[PDB]
């Protein structure tokens, strides 16, 4: 056979085009591109300048100038960096897929402490995003003044420059399109360049005529510090930083500085803030508050993959020096990187958390501010629940107003507990003087008071601590430590009320699942109570007020109510006698309803048709009235 | 104002659907007799059907299927959900020679002596000495259970198939998280799912032998069983599709 | 002469490295238990390089091979150890200019985490490893 | 002086580069690019047979076949296309973003109805994403066969093919890499092509060997119909292609057709299921199940600017043929014209929800599974807000179980009022026999009940409904259309309750803001009331179950209470007289007590301490069993 051998070529027309058009959909970021270019110009200098002084001899000053100009609609950029010989000047920005910037990198002796931006050779070119025309200048150390002039229409030209001298460095004067000149606003400029480009380690200064005089602010005043050794840095430093990148007066509560080292390697700060924002899980749009640099200029921030929504309000920054970013390096091409970050980024949240908390003046203003979310954090994160829950503190029948661990519980157990109890409601006192708790406090049990609607979602995830079960004292089946002669009398009991329970379950019908005698009361004459599974009173009367729920389950989900009586109560014994007497008694059948009624409202449920309560109440009060 | 929601896990819906206990009735005075218990038993079963068909209504996402996908998803597994439950029952009050049909009803060894109860039980009790072997958690229960009601599909496939592939995907997903709260190396949380799979695999086989046997009293009208009538219609419909062998059985397991 | 630029990830069993020398000529590579040496004349210009890699942890020999394609020679090493983490190429830490992480073939294949189960394919895999327990 | 001008050139090896590795995010993509090609491919050959059909003699049927070879570890996809000449191997494949579809658009004589996919010029180098070696046969109808051959190492080869003929058309064949064999899989395989390339024109058909032959299955089987004109699509053939596109077992409930003319064109069809998805709320990934294709092939899912949250249950297609796509064509460019999509798509949706609802009993099915979208609509949709107050239906006091409108209410109202009357509650029973409006309902007027939770919210923007305010029948004062009579006896009766009033006041210090004589009640006693501002009582039962919520505004939207004396009920007046005889008379201390609590329940409140209230019946139960 014979066969023909053949390079590839390329369509530099449309190839042109398709930089200008395809890689980039924010038009802004043109100034980005250009200031990346200008801080390894600047780098590249610098770096020479250290085994020979000789090549600042040009010019000492480091530092990146911005010039708007609107009465020639143009805007200039100008370095004091390395600058471009004329074969530079050609070759890097003549050839479209050319970087000098990575051939030096490549040529750079390790281990120079060098990290620069711009190893794709393409982004010069969006300057044509906004621009009409290009102009070039520049100068280097071994070369004349020369000037580079395009409009990227397939050809650029190259001339020796007659200007002034700039004795060493470039300017770049971008001619804009009359239809993109906002860019030439002071406000305008300030808010590009605080979002993508401040962590520059050369200064930035913007040049605004004013009313006339030209006024010259620096732009980058924050230093990155993420970049300095955690050991270095004071909390002075620390506030300051975290005030300048939040906007806040207020300082920070925690922070952590880490790193990651690996096949995958950054740095970050993590920031706790003193008082919750007030748009948590509110706002829904935004959501997490960490941003995502590489070699410190800005590619996101409101990446849900990075951050579970429960730790949405730590506020912080993550550094690589290498990432697979997109070419319009807004993005990353490898999603999978993102799991990583976020495994690294949970795990350091959680030490921190841990940390803080033994500090307990600190850590009572943390959790008063983020209960909230340590608790959702149980509910949706099965991987950290077991060291969450630590974190957890809660009021408790023996604690006053002091909110305590777990674990604090847990040393106050009798010997004989088995079970941490605890119970749910709306407020703290409507628990504390719960009939529900009557025997759990005669007999000196700590019982832990559970009272926001959260805790219904979290309290269903923990089932257990450091081996103990969690009890509900609302459910069914609840049991003390007790003794011998108090259960041989309770068996009594049972046998001699079996015969209200059996009347009062023919009564209610179908408004009680049994009637039971309790174990659990002392003064009042009795409760409801929910089974073991599933829905407790309180979940129950959470669930039917979510809005977007789903109204035809709710025809099959409610809380199984028992009723349980108690023995000792002297409503309760002459009840019986009534009751025996005669099974067809209007009184008992009133009082009966009377009292499931009472108790129904007591034990925390919603009362179906209160006005037929209410009018009940009405006929006693008529009664003693003499009506 | 703004709606943020945050909602419940599957698994503890399905607590709460889950269908109380219910007595057999049974006259504690009335001596043994193979049919009397027999009969006592199979009343219970239909009302313990009737009960699993309010249940299976109101399982999230059973209801989008196409109507009669639904009744027959039921009838093609009713007996395996019933020997689940049965499991449960025993396992947990075990007492790993008795099986606990009811409260009530609970049946030793010198009560099995039904000559089915003295040759079938050995399935009835295969299933709760694995639950009891391997330990199984509430939670766990609940998630095969329910997919123990996607086992069995007609061959010829359903009207709503798509759905019911997504819904038994979901239930999946599920089990394994009953699985992974139970904390280990991630190759005990691949060990114990195996071995669940495996359970649920295996009951095929225990219906097969018990519904042999159902089928034999169920036409015998020499013995004195007497069925619900709910029961006795599906036993009907079901006895010519199951020997044809038009029902599928689906297998996570291949071998 | 100068290295040529490279790529690396691994595996459980396998580091892999990538030598990115388009039109490569008299290609050699030595695979030593400690160490990695390439050698190589290519490109347009016969531009001759050299890259000699001291490795992190050592590797079989006799389970290494390489291929050269028109576009990069792909070098496969075998790691000595099954499971051993390479958190670097090298055995030193200082960065290599030229050396980077190859983060389209890049997995974090030392992650057993508890994901969604099923995920057929990946339970499917799952449940034929399982079935030899 | 003198100017040098130079043209712009590549560094080709860099460039390949970048379209290998930092183009494409993904790799499924390949496939994507290899059949559009394909497509284009054989719209060409069709086009040109229209004016000279002996170009298809050298074969008549256009198709795409994908053929796995797991022997070989390649993947091999079969055109029937226009071909390629030896020239054009060189040209199109050998030169980087040349494109020889574009060009053969541009040749083309306006308006041929011809559209075809692609513009770039790079997305064959796709294929390196898997490959290995790519190679590509072609056989023109003016050429030789010929077989192209390259491994992107900077150069390619071609030489006359040699083996099996193809008549015409183009084989192209990826040697795979090692570790991508994922690709040759079946299952893979069908995922892909539906997920991107369902609604290519041309059938593709899939060959896999089985036990022990090759099994030809057609993928693409559904017709795009959007692209119909809508008057001739009959509903059954909505109805296949909805079940098609969704997997339903039933058809949809209602379709609207329609395009879309002017700078920014497109054609969509929208369409409304019959039932509700479980998770319609509930799963917080998938949103807007609207798919955006631009020339057929797909674009994007799930993105939050095509369309509302609270129409996220409409399934649908957007289809344009000429949006500005960005290089990967996963995104558009400019994505400020989604928010000119939007505008279109709503305006849309509102129009077919009116036509539903203008006549069919189909409105009541619609309504049972959307109500609450249309609810949340109101909510947060300021624009539409009055259409959308059009489709509520409501029950009320005088429907019996109809729901009905606005404008049914209006239609009925009195000449005397001025004002729509509604209530809120927990149930329809517990709202109909409130105290509330027991006299409202005496004078024969018509009031709405709302029960769902989602209703609070949407009161809170309605005010009115033309022109009619709408008020709360549990608001702290009431214009009832009464009798001149009637008022002056409402003042008597102010007069002479006044001493009771300041006497309960005082026994309620800080339970209630005054006690006042009611113009509401008929028969119950005293009720319970909220200030003109802020939260009802139902408001603020709901706002405390949202878990997720902010507590401290707990103390600040609660509002205040009311409470009405019925100046004609029998306790009142006994009540009245006690109280004047003697201030400090403990049972009237005893009863204004009991009444107040009573009236909490009554109106929708908890109690604090339900205890305490519950121990107040204990004792009236001991006085009247003689305890
Ligand atoms: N202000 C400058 N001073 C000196 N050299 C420059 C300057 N601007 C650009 N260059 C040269 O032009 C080349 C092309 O730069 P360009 O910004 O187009 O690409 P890049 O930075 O290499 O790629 P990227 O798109 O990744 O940033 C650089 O590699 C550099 O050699
Ligand atoms: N199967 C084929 N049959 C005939 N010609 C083809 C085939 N595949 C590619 N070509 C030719 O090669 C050219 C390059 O195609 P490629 O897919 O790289 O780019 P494109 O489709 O023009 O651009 P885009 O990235 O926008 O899809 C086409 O314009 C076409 O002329
Ligand atoms: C061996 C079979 C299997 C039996 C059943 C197994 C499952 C089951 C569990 C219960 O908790 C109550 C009843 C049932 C549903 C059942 F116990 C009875 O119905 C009788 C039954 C069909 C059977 O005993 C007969 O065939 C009797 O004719
Ligand atoms: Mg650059
Ligand atoms: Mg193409």
């Amino acid at each position: 056979e014979e066969v023909e051998t053949f390079a590839f070529q390329a369509e530099i027309a449309q190839l042109m085009s398709l930089i200008i058009n395809t890689f980039y959909s924010n038009k802004e970021i043109f100034l980005r591109e250009l200031i990346s270019n200008s801080s390894d110009a600047l780098d590249k200098i610098r770096y020479e300048s250290l085994t020979d002084p000789s090549k600042l001899d040009s010019g000492k000053e480091l530092h990146i100038n911005l010039i708007p100009n609107k009465q020639d609609r143009t805007l200039t950029i100008v370095d004091t960096g390395i600058g471009m010989t004329k074969a530079d000047l050609i070759n890097n920005l003549g050839t479209i897929a050319k970087s000098g910037t990575k051939a030096f990198m490549e040529a750079l002796q390790a281990g120079a402490d060098i990290s620069m931006i711009g190893q794709f050779g393409v982004g010069f070119y969006s300057a044509y995003l906004v621009a009409e025309k290009v102009t070039v200048i520049t100068k280097h150390n071994d070369d004349e003044q020369y000037a580079w002039e395009s409009s990227a229409g397939g050809s650029f030209t190259v001339r020796t420059d007659t200007g002034e001298p700039m004795g060493r460095g470039t300017k770049v004067i971008l001619h804009l399109k009359e239809d993109q000149t906002e860019y030439l606003e002071e406000r305008r400029i300030k808010e590009i360049v605080k979002k993508h480009s401040q962590f520059i380690g050369y200064p930035i200064t913007l040049f605004v005529e004013k009313e006339k005089y030209i006024d010259q602010e620096e732009l980058n005043k924050t230093k990155p510090i993420w970049t300095r050794n955690p050991d270095d840095i004071t909390n002075e430093e620390y506030g300051e930083f975290y005030k300048s990148l939040t906007n806040d007066w207020e300082d920070h509560l925690a922070v952590k500085h880490f790193s990651v080292e690996g096949q995958l390697e950054f740095r970050a700060l993590l920031f706790v803030p003193r008082r919750a924002p007030f748009d948590l899980f509110e706002n829904r749009k935004k959501k997490n508050n960490i941003k995502l640099y590489v070699r410190r200029v800005f590619i996101m921030d409101n990446c849900e993959e990075l951050i579970p929504e429960y730790l949405n309000f730590i506020r912080g920054v993550v550094d690589s020096e290498d990432l697979p970013l997109n070419i319009s390096r807004e993005m990353l091409q490898q999603s999978k990187i993102l799991k990583v970050i976020r495994k690294n980024l949970v795990k350091k949240c959680l030490e921190l958390f841990t940390e803080l908390a033994e500090d307990k003046e600190n850590y009572k203003k943390f959790y008063e501010q983020f209960s909230k979310n340590i608790k959702l954090g149980i509910h949706e994160d099965s991987q950290n629940r077991k060291k969450l829950s630590e974190l957890l503190r809660y009021y408790t029948s023996a604690s006053g107003d002091e909110m305590v661990s777990l674990k604090d519980y847990c040393t106050r157990m009798k010997e004989n507990q088995k079970h941490i109890y605890y119970i749910t409601g709306e407020t703290k006192d409507q628990v504390a003087n719960s009939a529900f708790v009557e025997r759990l406090r005669k007999h000196g049990l700590e019982v832990i008071y559970m009272i926001e609607p959260i805790d219904e979602y979290c309290v269903q995830q923990l089932k257990e601590f450091e081996g103990k079960t969690l009890v509900s004292v609302t459910k069914e089946g609840l049991e003390l430590p007790e003794d011998e002669e108090e259960k041989k009398k309770q068996e009594e009991k049972k046998t001699k009320f079996e015969n209200l329970c059996k009347i009062m379950k023919d009564i209610l019908e179908k408004k009680v699942e049994k009637v039971v005698v309790s174990n659990r009361l002392v003064t009042s004459p009795c409760c409801i109570v929910t089974s073991t599974y599933g829905w407790t009173a309180n979940m129950e009367r959470i669930m039917k007020a979510q809005a977007l729920r789903d109204n035809s389950t709710m025809g099959y989900m409610a809380a199984k109510k028992h009723l349980e009586i108690n023995p000792d109560h002297s409503i309760i014994e002459t009840l019986r006698q009534k009751a025996e007497a005669d099974k067809n008694d209007k009184s008992v059948k009133d009082l009966v309803i009377l009292l499931y009624e009472t108790a129904l409202l007591s034990s925390g449920f919603s009362l179906e048709d209160p006005q037929t309560h209410a009018n009940r109440i009405y006929r006693m009060i008529k009664l003693g009235l003499g009506i | 104002a703004t709606l943020p929601q945050l909602t419940p896990t599957l698994v503890s819906l399905l607590e709460v659907i889950e269908p109380e206990v219910l007595y057999a009735g049974y006259d504690s005075s009335v001596p043994d007799s193979t049919w009397r218990i027999m009969t006592t038993l199979n009343m219970l079963g239909g009302r313990q059907v009737i009960a699993a068909v309010k249940w299976a209504k109101a399982i999230p996402g059973f209801r989008n299927l196409h109507l009669d996908d639904q009744m027959t998803l039921l009838q093609y597994s009713w007996m395996s959900l019933m020997a689940f439950a049965l499991g449960w029952r025993s396992y947990r009050q075990s007492s790993a020679n008795l099986l606990c049909f009811a409260p009530d009803l609970i049946i030793n060894e010198q009560r099995m002596t039904l000559p089915c109860m003295y040759d079938q039980c050995k399935h009835m009790l295969y299933v709760s000495s694995e639950l009891h072997r391997l330990q199984v958690s509430y939670e766990e229960y609940l998630c095969m259970k329910t997919l123990l009601l996607l086992s069995s599909v007609p061959k010829d496939g359903l009207k709503s198939q798509e759905l019911f592939d997504e819904i038994r995907m979901t239930y999946i997903k599920e089990l394994g998280k009953a699985i992974v709260k139970r904390e280990g190396n991630s190759s005990q949380n691949w060990q114990r799912f195996y071995q669940l799979t495996k359970l649920l695999d295996s009951m095929h086989e225990v219906v097969e032998n018990l519904l042999n046997y159902c089928f034999q009293t169920f036409l015998d009208k020499t013995m004195s069983i007497e069925f619900p009538e709910m029961l006795a219609e599906i036993i009907t419909n079901q006895i010519p599709k199951y020997s044809n062998g038009n029902i599928k059985k689906l297998l996570f397991h291949q071998k | 002469m100068q290295p040529a630029s490279a790529k690396w990830y691994d595996r459980r069993d396998y580091v892999f490295i990538e030598f990115c020398v388009e039109d490569s000529k008299d290609v050699n590579v030595n695979f030593e238990k400690s160490k990695l040496t390439f050698s190589c004349l290519g490109g347009s210009d016969n531009f001759k390089h050299l890259n000699e890699i001291d490795l992190f942890h050592c590797i079989d020999p006799n389970d290494s091979k390489h291929k050269r394609t028109d576009r990069s020679i792909l070098c496969c090493l075998r790691k000595g150890e099954s499971g051993q983490s390479w958190p670097r190429l090298t055995k030193e830490r200082a960065k290599l200019n030229w050396l980077s992480v190859d983060f389209n073939n890049w997995k974090d294949w030392e992650d057993d985490s508890d994901e969604d189960m099923s995920n057929f394919d990946r339970f499917s895999e799952m449940m034929n490893n399982m079935g030899g327990d």
